[PDB]
């Protein structure tokens, strides 16, 4: 099946951090379990395998080991080799198959709170004599990314074609949030007033946007 | 050395799409070859073997009959079929190898993927091609936008002067709207001062279409 | 008993009970053929009267065996330019193994009185390992087509030997009489004994 | 004896005279250890004879 291990590892450098990959009977003991590291839009790189001998390039820092139904590796120097995440690989007779870790996300090793500036954009005028209105809205500077969606129209808030998704890091090192909406025309403009509630935890910041400008 | 495999852009659920791997430098004679993917936000997950010398197959327990895994040593590639292809189990397909040359249960304990041979990663949509409709933006040291909704597939790119800016080039993650279409819009920052004199323009490259058309964003009026 | 030799020069065909230069002359039955690899360097492991730590634990032969086998150098049969790891063999057992009994190992042995039946990370070792056939190893490691044949004379009718041609039956002559691989002299006349045909 | 094959798979273990299988029920005293280096092709050289 899948295996069970803790995805949320991290800490600063300069220590050390265990993580134990949790098996079968079938899959830890009777075979010899090796470790995949991968890297996004990339192929994957070998650092252990069978425990006791090393690839070539490898560094001997890395240290996996086995003694006893589960295996266990430990990290040391968190600088570029822990940046990405690891794979707990072995290989069992529950499926005839070889077995995957679920991913280890480990980082590099805090960045200060910002409170976030909303950036309302209302639709042009061609879209009003085309019969459609793509409200369109932008949140960005906060760290980190916890957001709540609340369309205010200062008349009646309507959630009906919602679409927000969580927000990741950005290229400035922050948090950006995203915001839209499909709304008929008519209805758009019989609001005086637009805004987009995001709240970071201490703040509800609202500019007043008039579509009549 | 390192594999390559040809695969396809986002297509509709519910069909059949043919991918393969092609070996480069040595005799694809020698060498089983794995087959696993990897979900999104999930870890790899295992589904079979052959070897491109005689008839030895195996799959996964949840897939053993969904798929046909082909081999054919005079054109040297190996294909294989996703027949009704969902939207969960689609993923990086990496034309894994390992050294040896064996189709026994016992062997596979000292079997270990030396080398990984890159892949292509597919997803599926149920939707067509068209092109997205570009229309002006107003704004709210100022913020503009541009306008590019229901474009198939992804992705898409936006840029302020052909590129040749950098002021406050940002890239928001992707959304998903709730009537199966696809809808972004970069924001860049730009002071009230050049505004009054010279506005930007936006361009749009649709890749599957060829539609490279230059438009103007202006504030309501 | 002809066809035999059309599979490069061999490293056998010492046989011991049988003489491998007279194979269509006698006849016998029940033969039974086993095959396997050998790494080179016991290829005269496979005798009686030798026991050590190959053919002890794989595949022991009888003393009283009246066999032997055919065994060549295999350089392209199934050694490859990036190896072969087909073959596998049992390392540890807690006693030696029986001829003519076939065994199957998955289980982890222990060299201990603590108990151990899958646990790893200590003394408990697997008795698996993997051969490596590769063609920088002359002599050391390399695969072989090694095939054993056995024979035995039991009180049971001639099945298999020679492909030669019988002759009339004559009698009232005393001469030398091959009769299913029965060697004797003696005169052959109509016989008065009769008896029920089993 | 037991703890004799952790050290290293044994190579040559043949023997003359008592057996190498069992050893457990024998009884002796004064025995000799050796040791020294061969090349490898004189290892059946280390026989009476």
């Amino acid at each position: 099946p899948v295996l069970t291990q803790p995805p949320s590892a991290s800490g600063p450098p300069g220590q050390s951090v265990s993580i134990s990959c949790s098996g079968s009977r079938s899959n830890i003991g009777t075979n010899f379990v090796y470790w995949y590291q991968q890297l996004p839009g990339a192929a994957p790189k070998l650092l252990i395998y069978k425990n006791d001998q090393r690839p070539s390039g490898v560094p001997e820092r890395f240290f996996g080991s086995k003694s006893g139904t589960s295996a266990s590796l430990a990290i040391s120097g968190l600088r570029s080799e822990d940046e990405v995440d690891y794979y707990c690989a072995a290989w069992d007779d529950s499926l005839s198959g070889h077995v995957f870790g679920a991913g280890t996300k480990v980082t590099v090793l805090g960045q200060p709170k910002a409170a976030p500036s909303v950036t309302l954009f209302p639709p042009s005028s061609e879209e009003l004599q085309a019969n459609k209105a793509t409200l369109v809205c932008l949140i960005s500077d906060f760290y980190p990314g916890a957001v709540t969606v609340a369309w205010k129209a200062d008349s009646s808030p309507v959630k009906a074609g919602v679409e927000t998704t969580t927000p990741s890091k950005q290229s400035n090192n922050k948090y950006a949030a995203s915001s839209y909406l499909s709304l008929t025309p008519e209805q758009w403009k019989s609001h005086r007033s637009y805004s987009c509630q995001v709240t970071h935890e201490g703040s509800t910041v609202e500019k007043t946007v008039a579509p009549t400008e | 050395v390192q594999l390559v495999q040809s695969g396809a852009e986002v297509k509709k659920p519910g069909a059949s799409v043919k991918v393969s791997c092609k070996a480069s430098g040595y005799i694809f004679s020698d060498y089983n070859i794995h087959w696993v993917r990897q979900a999104p936000g999930q870890g790899l997950e295992w589904m079979g073997w052959i070897s491109p010398d005689s008839d030895d197959t195996n799959y996964a327990q949840s897939f053993q009959g969904r798929v046909t895994m082909t081999r054919d040593t005079s054109i040297t590639t190996v294909y294989m079929e996703l027949s009704s292809l969902r939207s969960d189990d689609t993923a990086v397909y990496f034309c894994a190898r390992s050294v040896g040359y064996c189709s026994l249960n016992s062997c596979q304990r000292w079997m270990w993927f030396d080398t990984w041979g890159q892949g292509a990663l597919v997803t599926v949509s149920s939707a067509s091609t068209k092109g997205p409709s570009v229309f002006p933006l107003a704004p709210s040291t100022a913020a503009l936008g541009c306008l590019v909704k229901d474009y198939f597939p992804e992705p898409v790119t936006v840029s302020w002067n052909s590129g040749a800016l950098t002021s406050g080039v940002h890239t928001f993650p992707a959304v998903l709207q709730s009537s199966g279409l696809y809808s972004l819009s970069s924001v860049v920052t730009v002071p009230s001062s050049s505004l009054g004199t010279q506005t930007y323009i936006c361009n749009v490259n649709h890749k599957p279409s060829n539609t490279k058309v230059d438009k103007k964003v202006e504030p309501k009026s | 008993y002809s066809v035999l030799y059309n599979f490069a020069p061999f490293f056998a065909f010492k046989c011991y009970g049988v003489s491998p230069t007279k194979l269509n002359d006698l006849c016998f039955t029940n033969v039974y053929a086993d095959s396997f690899v050998i790494r080179g360097n016991e290829v005269s492991q496979i005798a009686p009267g030798q026991t050590g730590n190959i053919a002890d634990y794989n595949y022991k032969l009888p003393d009283d065996f009246t066999g032997c086998v055919i065994a060549w150098n295999s350089n392209k049969l199934d050694s490859k330019v990036g190896g072969n790891y087909n073959y596998l063999y049992r390392l540890f057992r807690k006693s030696n193994l029986k001829p003519f009994e076939r065994d199957i190992s998955t289980e982890i042995y222990q060299a201990g009185n603590k108990p151990c039946n899958g646990v790893a990370g200590f003394n408990c070792y697997f008795p698996l390992r993997s051969y490596g056939f590769r063609p920088t190893y002359g002599v050391g490691h390399q695969p072989y087509r090694v095939v054993v044949l056995s024979f035995e004379l039991l009180h049971a009718p001639a099945t298999v030997c020679g492909p030669k041609k019988s002759t009339n039956l004559v009698k009232n002559k005393c001469v030398n009489f091959n009769f299913n691989g029965l060697t004797g002299t003696g005169v052959l006349t109509e016989s008065n004994k009769k008896f029920l045909p089993f």
